[PDB]
């Protein structure tokens, strides 16, 4: 009697449509907080 | 004849917007200052 075939492609047996990578990585960074001017001149101090 | 509902082929809508200078890019660690940003500045422990 005639007998089945596991025939298989190399392509198609090692390229199967992948998973999506994962994305990710959405940092967002925030500046230091910014700082007050706590200075003279010599025309405002000495004067 | 009434076979005309389609969404259309070849899928460009010409760019009425303004062209992209500037592409969102990944400003991260190596490009971020900090560190010496507050040893210059002394922050306090």
């Amino acid at each position: 009697p005639t007998l089945p075939f596991h025939g298989e492609s190399a392509y198609r047996t090692d390229y199967v449509p992948k998973p999506l990578p994962e994305v990710a990585k959405p940092v967002e960074v925030k500046l230091p907080p910014t700082l007050p001017f706590n200075a003279q001149s010599c025309y405002r101090s000495e004067y | 004849p009434s076979a005309g509902a389609s969404i259309q082929a070849a899928g460009k809508e010409i760019d009425w917007s303004e062209k992209k200078l500037f592409r969102k890019a990944v400003v991260s660690t190596v490009f971020a200052s900090d560190q010496v940003a507050e040893r210059l500045r002394q922050d306090l422990p």
